[PDB]
C-alpha cells in the first residue's frame, strides 16, 4: 500500500525465512 | 432445552461409539494387510487385472503414489468442468464454468475440503456433480484414509523400510468402507426423502399462482459420500440445510453419525493394530471431551442468541435465524461443532448468522488443526503430529528421551513435526492479511466491521484447514478468492501430507522398544489432560489476536 | 516407468466404479424402492405439481398459513437460489428486517398475542423451509379461521394430522409441512 | 564455586556488552529479540525527530527494556559460561612445571636428567621422588608408594598404586609421597582427557546435544507461529480502525516467543556440565549425560570397581599331602614372577607367615610366565614341576588335560573358601592337587543404599564377575545388586553389551581395566575411573575422579536435571503467554477497539502502562530464573507418571498463575511511582 508497508511485509519476510533457516538448518 | 442438549450429546456419542467399533476392527484388518472375509478371491483377480503387483513402497513411493492420483483427479476435473457444456446429462443446458471458478472448486474437491462459491443447482450439471464431484469426494478421503494408513502401520512396524501397498489400500478403503456404506447411507436417505434421479428441472404450479423450478439430480448418492468421507461438498447451495439433502432429523441424526464414523473408527483401528487399546481410548477420550465442552459452548451461545428479539417484539431470544425449523438451535449447534471440528463443509445452517461466540468456537475448531476427528485420516495425523509434540514435552518434564509407543522421537521427527504444524497456520494468517489488505478480498464482504473479518478469517481458515464450511455471506467467486483459497486448500493438505509420510518413513526403521518401570503411561487422564492442554494451548496462543479482532470484538460489541 | 500403469488403472477403476457404478445401482435401487420420494416427493392434482413435499411455498395470502421468511435471490422461495441471508446478530439490516417483519405480522394478525413466534421473523437456513412449530400454527389460527369461516377445533385438528414429530425428542422439533396444510384447507373449502 | 561472586558477575557483565554484535543470530529467538529492539530504537528515534507519531519516551523506554531482556539472557548465558570457566581455571592451576627425571634406561637412578614439559612425547620414560608433582599420565613400571590426588580430586587420602596392577596409571599434577614411582609416560602431554575438557570449556565452541537441537526447533516453531500472529495484527486491525503501532506490535512479539527457555538453553546446557564438573566426573561432551538419564541398566566389574582389590591370603587351607612348608613354597614359585597385585601380596606374606625367605627369587633359568584373562594361568617351569595355579575352572582344564582327576575334597575347600566371600584359588603339581589359598576382598564400604537408591531409580544393576559362581553370588549378596554373571570371558562384557542392546534397552556401565577398551567403545554410557588406566580412560566418554562405582547415581541426577530444566522452562514460557495476552491485547487494541478494554481482567492503569509492564516481567523473568538454570530443579526419584505430574501442577500452572501476578505487581509499582 505504501513505502512502509513494502518495508513491514520485506521485513517479516525475512525474518520469516531465517527462521526457516534456522529450523531446517538447526545444528 | 439444557436436558434435551446433554440428551442429544449422550446419544450422538454413545450410537458413535457403538457403531464405530466393529468398522474400527474392519480398518484395523485393512491397515494390517488382511483381507475382509469373502473379498479374498475376487481381490486378487482385480488386482491382476488393474496391474498392480505384491510390491510394497517405501514412503517415498507411497507419496508419490497418493499424490499422483491427486493431481491425476486434479487434471480430470478441472478439465470436467472447464469443459461441461460437451458432456451429457445437462438437462439445463448449464454453460462451462471459468478458469478460475474450475480451479477453485478441482482444488476444494481434490484436497477434500469442497469449498463451495457457486450454487450447484445454478452452475453445475448431474454429469460434472455424478462423475468429477462425488469420485473425488471418493478418493480424497481414500488418499486421506491411505495415508494415516501409513501412519499407523510406521508405528505399528519394527526396522523396516517398506510403508504397504497404496493403490491396494486406496482400493480396499473404497471397494470395501466408503462404497458399501455409502450405498446403505443413501438408500435410508432416499427413503427418508432425500432426491435421487435424472430428471429436468420440474416446473411447479404455486398454489398463490407463482411458479417454482425445481432442482434435480442425484442428490442422495453425493449426500451420503459427503457426509461418511467427511467431505461437506453440497449438492446445492443450502448444503445440508435443503430439504433435499437432508429432509428429516433422523436423516440429520445419520448425517452426523457418519461425519464422525470414520475418524472413530480409525482412532479404535490404530488401538487394535498397536494392540493398547488404551492408546485409541485416550485419543478418543481427548477429542470427546474437547468435542463436549466446544458443544456445550456453542448451544449456550445459540440459546442465548439475538439480545434485540425481546426488544423487537419476540417469544424469545432463540438464534432462529438461518437455521431451519425441522431441526432446533442445540440440534444446529451440535452439527456446526461436528462438522467444524470435523473438517466436514456441511452445513445444517447458515454459521454467518450464528452468535459470536457460536461462530468463533466453530471457527477456532477448524484454526486449531482439524484434530477433533478433524476429517478422515487428516484429523488422526494431526492429533498424531499433536501427541509427538506432547510426548517431546513429556519426556523433557520427566527427563527422558522423547518417546512415544515404543519409538523414540528424534531431530528429522520434530522438524518434520514442527514444519507440518507450522504449515496451516501459516497460511490462515497470511491470506487473512493478503485478503484483509486488498479491495478485491475486503469487498466480499457482507456484514461490516468485526464480523465482516470473521467472515474473511473463516474463509480463509475453511480453505487452509480443509474444512470447507463457510459463512457464505462472503462472495468469494471473484478470480482473486478463486486463487487464494484454492492455493490456501493445496498448500493445507499437500504441504501436510508430505511431512507426515516423511515422519512415517523415520518411523518405519526404528524399533518399539519395550516398556519399562520408568517409562511414562502414554494414556490415563494425566496424559489426556497434558494433550488436551497442548492442542488447546497451542491453537489459543497461535489464534486469540484474530478472535479478539473478529468474533470477540463482536461480542464485547 | 512401470509405476505410471498402476496409478491410471487404479484411477480409471475407481472413476468407473464411483462415477458409473455406486450412483447407477443408488437410482436403480432409489427408483425401484422409493420413487415417490426419490422422484421428488411431488404433490400432483391430476396432471399438474402444485409443490414439493418438502420445499415449501411462498404464501402471502390473508386465508393461507404463512411460513417463515425467505432470503433467496430473485423471489422468495426460490429453488434455484436457496440459502440464507447470512446477516449476522451485529448487522443493523438483520434488525431492520425483523423490526418490519414484526410488524408486518403484527398487522396481518391482530387477534394474537403481541410476542410473534421467532420462526416467523427469522429467515431460514436454506430459504426453503416449508416446516413451522405447532406454537407458530396456534398463533396463526385466528387470521386462517377469520379468513377460512372455521373454527379453532377444526384448525388444531388439521394442524395436528399434518404434524411431524422426530423419533425422540431432543434430534430435532416437532413441525407441520405448510404445503400440505395449505392444500387441505384448499380441498375442505370445496 | 559459590552461586554469584562479585567478581564472575562484574567480568561478565563486561562480557555481556561485548556479546551483542554476532553471538545474537547463532539464537533465532535471540536474534529476533535483538531485531526487534534495533527496529524499535530506530523507531524511537524517528519518534523523536522525523516520524509524525510523538511518543518518542514510550518507544525509547519499549527499545530500552528490549535491550535490558537481550542483556539479561546474555547474562544467564555468559554466567554459565565464566562459572564453568573458573572451574576449569581452578582445576588448570596444577603445579605441573618442567621439573622432570628422564631416564634413558627404565632403571631407577638413571643420569639424574633434567627436561622441559615441551620435550616429551608418546614414548618416554620418568622418575619421581617424594614431594614430586607427576609430568604426565602413565603406568608405573616399577616401585610403588601413596600419590596424594589433592589438586585434582578434590579430597585427600593418598591412593596406593602398584607397578603393572590393578592401581597402575598415576594422574598428573598430584604429589607423592613416601616411596618412588619409576613411570612410563603413556600419552604427549597437552593431550590428556582433563586438558581436552579444559580447551573445550575455555573459549566456549559446545556442541547442541540432539535433545537441545529439538527443542530449538519447537522454539523456532513457536517463535514462527507468533510471529506470523504479530505480523498479520497490523492489517487486521488497520482496517477495523487507526492502525495498531508497530512499536507495540513488537513488544508483544518479544512478549509472546520463548523468551525465557530461548535466553536460558545455553545457561542450562552450561550449568549441567558445570555441576558434572562440581561432582568429580570429566565428560567428553553433554549427549552422553543426556543419555544418561535414559539408561536402564549398568554394568559393574568386580574386583577395582566395586571392590578396592589388592586381594591377600587369609585362611590358607592345605591339602593332606601338602601339610606344613609346601603350599607357600608352591605359591611363591607359582606367583613369583606374575605382576598383579594379589600375587605380590602373596609373595610378601607367605614367607612372612612359614619363614621361607630362603628361597632364592632368581635362577637364571625362569620361564617368566605372564597372566592372561581369559588363561588365567600364572607359574613358572623351574623344577620340571611345572607349577600353575588359578581359577576353579582353569585348574579343573589343567588337571584334565594332564593329571588324572580331583578328590571332592578340592571342591569341598573351595566350597569352603567362597562361604566368606573370598574367591576360591588352588595350586596343582601338574599330576595331583594340592591345598587352596584364599583371597579376601574388601567391599568398598557404604554401597547397599546406593544400590538401593539405583534400584529405586529403576536402573536393573548387574555385576559382572567371572572367578567363581558362589562367591559372586556371595559378593552380590554382600553388595546388594539385583543379578550377577560369574565364570565370564572378556568377550562376554561385550556380549552382553550387545544383548542389552538388541533389546533397545540403553546400557550404561562401570570400569578401570585395560581390558574393557571394546567394552567402553561399544558402551552409550562408559564411565571409567581415576584409577583406571589411560587406554580405558580414552575409550570412556566419561571418566571419575573419585574411583566410585555407583557415581552413575549423581550422572542420572544431572543429566535428568538438564531435560527437567528445559521441559519446564519451555513450559513455563508457553504459558506465560496467555497472561501476555490478557495484558497485551486490551492495551494494544484500545483506540481501534474500545469495546476489547473488558478483557483487561488484571484492572491495569493504562495501555501504555500494561504494554510496559508486560514487556517489564518479560525482560524479568529470565533474572529471575538465572538460579533456576543454574542449580537445574529440584530431581526426586519417583514414578514418571507422579514426576510428570509434579511438574505440570509446579512449571504450568505456574506459568498459568505468576506471570498475572508479576505484571499487576509491575503496573502497581509504575502506578505508585508514578511514571505511567
Ligand atoms: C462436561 C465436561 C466434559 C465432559 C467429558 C465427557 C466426554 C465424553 C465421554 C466419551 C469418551 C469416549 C471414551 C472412549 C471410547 C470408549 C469406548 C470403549 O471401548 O468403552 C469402554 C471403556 C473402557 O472400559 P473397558 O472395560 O476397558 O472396556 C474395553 C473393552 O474393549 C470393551 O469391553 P466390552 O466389549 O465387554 O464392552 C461392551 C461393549 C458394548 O457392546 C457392544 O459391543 C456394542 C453393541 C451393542 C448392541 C447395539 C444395540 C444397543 C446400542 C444402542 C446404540 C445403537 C443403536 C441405536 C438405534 C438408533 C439407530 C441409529 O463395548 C463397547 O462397544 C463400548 C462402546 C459404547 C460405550 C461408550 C460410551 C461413550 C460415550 C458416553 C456418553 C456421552 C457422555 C458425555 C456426553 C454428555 C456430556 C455433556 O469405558 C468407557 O465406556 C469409557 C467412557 C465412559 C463414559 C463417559 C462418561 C463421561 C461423563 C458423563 C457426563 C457427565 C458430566 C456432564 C455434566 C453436565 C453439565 C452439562
Ligand atoms: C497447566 C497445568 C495444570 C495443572 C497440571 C497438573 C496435572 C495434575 C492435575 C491433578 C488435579 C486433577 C484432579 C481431579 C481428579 C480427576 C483425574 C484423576 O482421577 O486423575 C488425576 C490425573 C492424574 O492421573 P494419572 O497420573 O494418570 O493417574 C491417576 C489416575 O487416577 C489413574 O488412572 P490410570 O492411569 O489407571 O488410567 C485411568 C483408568 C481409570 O482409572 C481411574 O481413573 C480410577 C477409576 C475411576 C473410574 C472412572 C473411570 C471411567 C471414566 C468415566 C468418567 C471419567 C471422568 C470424565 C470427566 C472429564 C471431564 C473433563 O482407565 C483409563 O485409562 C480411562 C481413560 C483415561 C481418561 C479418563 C478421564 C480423562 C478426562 C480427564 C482429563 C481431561 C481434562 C483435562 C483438561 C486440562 C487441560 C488444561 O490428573 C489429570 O487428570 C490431569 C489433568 C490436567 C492436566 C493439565 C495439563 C495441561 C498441559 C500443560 C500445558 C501444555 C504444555 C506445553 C505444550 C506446548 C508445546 C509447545
Ligand atoms: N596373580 C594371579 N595368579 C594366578 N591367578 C590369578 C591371579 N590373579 C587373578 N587370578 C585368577 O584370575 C581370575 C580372575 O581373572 P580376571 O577377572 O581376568 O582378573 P582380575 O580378577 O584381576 O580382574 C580369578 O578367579 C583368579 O583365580
Ligand atoms: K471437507
Ligand atoms: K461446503
Ligand atoms: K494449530
Ligand atoms: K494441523
Ligand atoms: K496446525
Ligand atoms: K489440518
Ligand atoms: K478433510
Ligand atoms: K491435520
Ligand atoms: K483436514
Ligand atoms: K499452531
Ligand atoms: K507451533
Ligand atoms: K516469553
Amino acid at each position: 500500500m505504501s513505502a512502509g508497508v513494502i518495508t513491514g511485509v520485506l521485513l517479516v519476510f525475512l525474518l520469516l525465512g531465517y527462521l526457516v533457516y534456522a529450523l531446517i538448518n538447526a545444528e | 432445552m439444557a436436558a434435551q442438549g446433554f440428551l442429544l450429546i449422550a446419544t450422538f456419542l454413545l450410537v458413535l461409539m457403538v457403531l464405530a467399533r466393529p468398522l474400527g476392527s474392519g480398518l484395523a484388518r485393512l491397515i494390517n494387510d488382511i483381507p475382509l472375509p469373502g473379498t479374498t478371491g475376487v481381490e486378487r483377480v482385480l488386482f491382476r487385472a488393474l496391474g498392480v503387483s505384491d510390491r510394497e513402497m517405501n514412503w517415498k513411493q507411497y507419496l508419490c503414489a497418493i499424490l499422483g492420483l491427486n493431481m491425476l483427479g486434479l487434471a480430470v476435473l478441472f478439465f470436467m468442468l472447464l469443459g461441461q457444456h460437451y458432456l451429457p446429462l445437462n438437462p439445463q443446458q448449464l454453460p462451462g464454468l471459468s478458469w478460475d471458478l474450475a480451479l477453485n472448486t478441482a482444488v476444494s474437491f481434490v484436497t477434500n475440503t469442497n469449498w463451495q462459491s457457486y450454487s450447484g443447482e445454478t452452475t453445475l450439471s448431474y454429469f460434472s456433480q455424478m462423475a468429477g464431484l462425488t469420485v473425488q469426494n471418493f478418493l480424497s478421503a481414500a488418499s486421506g484414509i491411505a495415508v494415516i494408513f501409513a501412519l499407523i502401520r510406521a508405528f505399528t512396524r519394527q526396522s523396516m523400510s517398506t510403508l504397504g501397498n497404496a493403490w491396494v489400500d486406496l482400493l480396499r478403503i473404497t471397494l470395501w468402507v466408503l462404497v458399501p456404506v455409502a450405498l446403505l447411507i443413501a438408500l435410508f436417505f432416499i427413503q427418508q426423502g432425500a432426491l435421487q434421479n435424472f430428471l429436468p428441472y420440474q416446473a411447479v404450479n404455486t398454489v398463490e399462482g407463482a411458479q417454482q423450478l425445481l432442482p434435480m439430480g442425484p442428490v442422495a448418492s453425493q449426500e451420503a459420500i459427503k457426509m461418511l468421507g467427511t467431505n461437506g461438498g453440497g449438492f446445492f447451495n443450502a448444503n445440508s440445510s435443503h430439504p433435499f439433502e437432508n429432509p428429516t432429523a433422523l436423516t440429520n441424526f445419520v448425517q452426523m453419525l457418519a461425519i464422525f464414523l470414520i475418524p472413530t473408527a480409525l482412532c479404535f483401528a490404530f488401538g487394535e493394530v498397536m494392540g493398547d487399546r488404551r492408546q485409541g481410548r485416550m485419543l478418543l477420550w481427548a477429542m470427546s471431551v474437547i468435542f463436549v465442552i466446544c458443544v456445550g459452548v456453542v448451544m449456550w451461545a445459540e440459546v442465548q442468541g439475538n439480545p434485540h428479539l425481546l426488544a423487537l417484539g419476540t417469544d424469545s431470544s432463540i438464534n432462529m435465524e438461518g437455521k431451519e425449523s425441522r431441526f432446533g438451535v442445540l440440534v444446529s449447534s451440535l452439527f456446526a461443532v461436528v462438522t467444524t471440528a470435523a473438517s466436514c463443509g456441511a452445513v445444517i445452517a447458515m454459521h454467518d448468522s450464528f452468535t459470536a461466540l457460536g461462530g468463533m468456537v466453530p471457527m477456532w475448531l477448524m484454526q486449531i488443526g482439524e484434530v477433533v476427528f478433524g476429517g478422515v485420516g487428516s484429523g488422526l495425523y494431526g492429533m498424531m503430529l499433536f501427541v509427538l509434540l506432547a510426548v517431546f514435552i513429556a519426556g523433557l518434564m520427566i527427563g527422558r528421551t522423547p518417546e512415544y509407543l515404543g519409538k523414540k522421537i528424534d531431530v528429522r521427527e520434530m522438524k518434520l513435526t514442527a514444519l507440518a504444524i507450522l504449515v496451516t497456520p501459516t497460511l490462515v494468517l497470511m491470506g487473512a492479511a493478503l485478503a484483509m489488505m486488498t479491495d478485491a478480498g475486503r469487498s466480499a464482504m457482507l456484514n461490516p466491521g468485526p464480523h465482516g473479518f470473521s467472515e474473511v478469517l473463516y474463509a480463509v481458515s475453511s480453505a487452509a484447514n480443509n474444512n470447507g464450511s463457510a459463512f457464505a455471506g462472503l462472495s468469494a467467486n471473484s478470480p482473486f478468492w478463486n486463487c487464494l483459497l484454492a492455493f490456501c486448500m493445496f498448500v493445507g493438505r499437500f504441504g501436510v501430507i508430505i511431512p507426515v509420510m516423511a515422519i512415517a518413513g523415520s518411523l518405519v526403521s526404528k524399533k518399539s522398544q519395550a516398556a519399562s518401570s520408568g517409562t511414562l503411561p502414554t494414556h490415563g487422564p494425566l496424559f489426556v489432560g497434558l494433550l488436551i492442554g497442548t492442542v488447546l494451548l497451542v491453537g489459543a496462543l497461535t489464534f486469540i489476536p484474530a478472535l479478539a479482532l473478529g468474533p470477540v470484538a463482536e461480542y464485547l460489541s | 516407468m512401470s509405476g505410471l500403469r498402476p496409478a491410471l488403472s487404479t484411477f480409471i477403476f475407481l472413476l468407473l466404479i464411483t462415477g458409473g457404478v455406486y450412483p447407477l445401482l443408488t437410482t436403480v435401487l432409489g427408483q425401484w424402492w422409493f420413487p415417490w420420494q426419490a422422484n421428488g416427493s411431488l404433490i400432483r392434482e391430476g396432471d399438474t405439481v402444485r409443490g414439493s413435499a418438502l420445499i415449501g411455498q411462498n404464501f402471502t395470502g390473508n386465508g393461507y398459513f404463512h411460513g417463515r421468511p425467505s432470503a433467496t435471490a430473485e423471489m422468495p422461495y426460490n429453488p434455484q437460489a436457496s440459502g440464507g441471508s447470512n446477516l449476522a446478530v451485529s448487522n443493523p439490516e438483520l434488525d431492520k428486517l425483523i423490526a418490519a417483519r414484526v410488524a408486518a405480522l403484527r398487522a396481518a394478525n391482530p387477534d394474537a398475542s403481541a410476542s410473534v413466534p421467532v420462526e416467523l421473523v427469522t429467515a431460514s437456513a436454506s430459504g426453503l423451509d416449508n416446516n413451522i412449530t405447532p406454537q407458530a400454527a396456534a398463533w396463526q389460527i385466528p387470521r386462517v379461521a377469520k379468513a377460512r369461516n372455521l373454527s379453532v377445533e377444526q384448525l388444531t385438528q388439521l394442524i395436528a394430522k399434518y404434524s411431524q414429530q422426530p423419533l425422540v425428542k431432543y434430534i430435532g422439533q416437532p413441525v407441520v409441512n405448510i404445503v400440505e396444510l395449505n392444500l387441505a384447507l384448499d380441498k375442505l373449502d370445496e | 564455586a559459590l552461586f554469584e561472586p562479585t567478581l564472575v558477575v562484574q567480568a561478565l557483565k563486561e562480557a555481556v556488552k561485548k556479546l551483542n554484535p554476532q553471538a545474537q543470530w547463532r539464537n533465532p529467538v535471540m536474534f529476533i529479540v535483538w531485531i526487534g529492539s534495533l527496529l524499535t530504537t530506530c523507531i524511537s528515534i524517528a519518534m523523536a525527530s522525523g516520524a509524525m507519531p510523538g511518543n518518542a519516551l514510550f518507544s525509547a523506554a519499549i527499545s530500552g527494556w528490549l535491550w535490558i531482556t537481550v542483556l539479561f539472557a546474555n547474562f544467564a548465558e555468559a554466567l554459565a559460561e565464566g562459572r564453568s570457566k573458573a572451574q576449569a581455571n581452578s582445576l588448570k592451576g596444577v603445579k605441573k612445571t618442567a621439573f622432570a627425571r628422564k631416564l634413558r634406561e627404565p632403571k631407577y637412578g638413571a643420569a639424574a636428567d633434567k627436561v622441559p614439559a615441551d620435550q616429551l612425547r608418546k614414548g618416554d620414560i620418568v622418575l619421581v621422588e617424594a614431594g614430586d608433582i607427576i609430568p604426565c599420565d602413565g603406568e608405573v613400571i616399577e616401585g610403588g608408594a601413596s600419590v596424594d590426588e589433592s589438586a585434582i580430586t578434590g579430597e585427600s587420602a593418598p591412593v596406593i598404586r602398584e607397578s603393572g596392577g590393578d592401581f597402575a596409571s598415576v594422574t598428573g599434577g598430584t604429589r607423592i609421597l613416601s616411596d618412588w614411582l619409576v613411570i612410563e609416560c603413556s600419552v604427549n602431554p597437552g593431550e590428556t582427557f582433563l586438558d581436552r575438557m579444559i580447551a573445550m570449556v575455555e573459549g566456549a565452541q559446545r556442541r547442541k546435544t540432539p535433545n537441545e537441537i529439538a527443542l530449538t526447533i519447537l522454539l523456532i516453531a513457536l517463535t514462527i507461529v507468533f510471529l506470523l500472529a504479530t505480523a498479520t495484527l497490523w492489517p487486521f486491525s488497520a482496517w477495523g480502525g487507526n492502525a495498531v503501532s508497530v512499536t507495540v506490535l513488537v513488544a508483544l512479539l518479544v512478549c509472546l516467543i520463548p523468551t525465557t527457555i530461548g535466553g536460558l538453553l545455553s545457561a542450562i546446557g552450561v550449568a549441567g556440565m558445570s555441576r558434572m564438573l562440581g561432582a568429580n566426573v570429566i565428560a567428553t561432551s553433554g549427549r552422553a549425560v543426556e543419555a544418561a538419564g535414559d539408561v536402564d541398566v549398568l554394568l559393574l566389574d568386580k574386583t577395582g570397581t566395586i571392590t578396592l582389590g589388592n586381594r591377600q591370603a587369609s585362611e590358607f587351607i592345605p591339602a593332606q599331602g601338602v601339610d606344613e612348608k609346601t603350599l607357600a613354597d608352591a605359591a611363591q614359585l607359582a606367583s613369583l614372577a606374575d605382576e598383579t597385585p594379589e600375587g605380590r601380596s602373596i609373595v610378601i606374606l607367605a614367607k612372612q607367615r612359614f619363614n621361607l625367605r630362603e628361597r632364592d627369587v632368581q635362577s637364571l633359568h625362569a620361564t617368566f610366565v605372564p597372566f592372561t584373562a581369559q588363561s588365567r594361568m600364572s607359574g613358572i617351569n623351574i623344577d620340571n614341576r611345572m607349577i600353575r595355579k588359578g581359577s576353579v575352572d582353569a585348574i579343573r582344564r589343567h588337571v584334565e588335560a594332564n593329571g588324572g582327576h580331583f578328590p571332592t575334597d578340592v571342591d569341598q575347600k573351595v566350597d569352603q573358601v567362597a562361604r566368606q566371600g573370598a574367591t576360591p584359588l588352588v595350586v596343582v603339581e601338574g599330576s595331583r592337587v594340592l591345598g587352596v589359598i584364599a583371597l579376601k576382598d574388601i567391599v568398598k564400604g557404604g554401597i547397599k543404599e546406593r544400590f538401593a537408591q539405583l534400584r529405586k531409580m529403576g536402573i536393573k544393576t548387574v555385576m559382572i564377575t567371572g572367578d567363581n559362581r558362589l562367591t559372586a553370588a556371595a559378593i552380590a549378596a554382600e553388595a546388594g545388586v539385583d543379578d550377577f554373571l560369574a565364570e565370564a570371558t572378556p568377550e562376554a562384557k561385550l556380549a552382553l553389551i550387545r544383548q542389552y542392546q538388541a533389546e533397545g534397552r540403553l546400557v550404561a556401565m562401570t570400569g578401570d581395566g585395560t581390558n574393557d577398551a571394546p567394552a567402553l567403545a561399544q558402551a552409550d554410557v562408559a564411565v571409567a575411573m581415576n584409577s583406571g588406566t589411560q587406554a580405558a580412560k580414552e575409550a570412556g566418554n566419561m571418566v571419575d575422579l573419585d574411583s566410585n562405582p555407583t557415581k552413575l547415581i549423581e550422572v542420572v541426577h544431572i543429566g535428568k536435571q538438564m531435560l527437567m530444566t528445559r521441559g519446564s522452562l519451555t513450559t513455563f514460557s508457553i504459558a506465560n503467554d496467555v497472561a501476555k495476552y490478557f495484558a497485551i491485547i486490551p492495551a494494544a487494541f484500545a483506540a481501534t477497539y474500545p469495546q476489547l478494554n473488558a478483557l483487561n481482567i488484571m484492572c491495569l492503569h493504562s495501555p501504555d502502562s500494561a504494554i510496559l509492564s508486560a514487556v517489564i516481567f518479560n525482560a524479568l523473568i529470565i533474572v529471575f530464573l538465572i538460579p533456576l538454570a543454574l542449580k537445574g530443579v529440584s530431581y526426586k526419584p519417583l514414578t514418571a507418571s507422579a514426576m510428570l505430574r509434579r511438574n505440570l501442577w509446579i512449571y504450568g500452572l505456574g506459568g498459568l498463575l505468576v506471570p498475572f501476578i508479576g505484571i499487576k505487581v509491575i503496573d502497581l509499582l509504575l502506578t505508585v511511582c508514578g511514571l505511567v
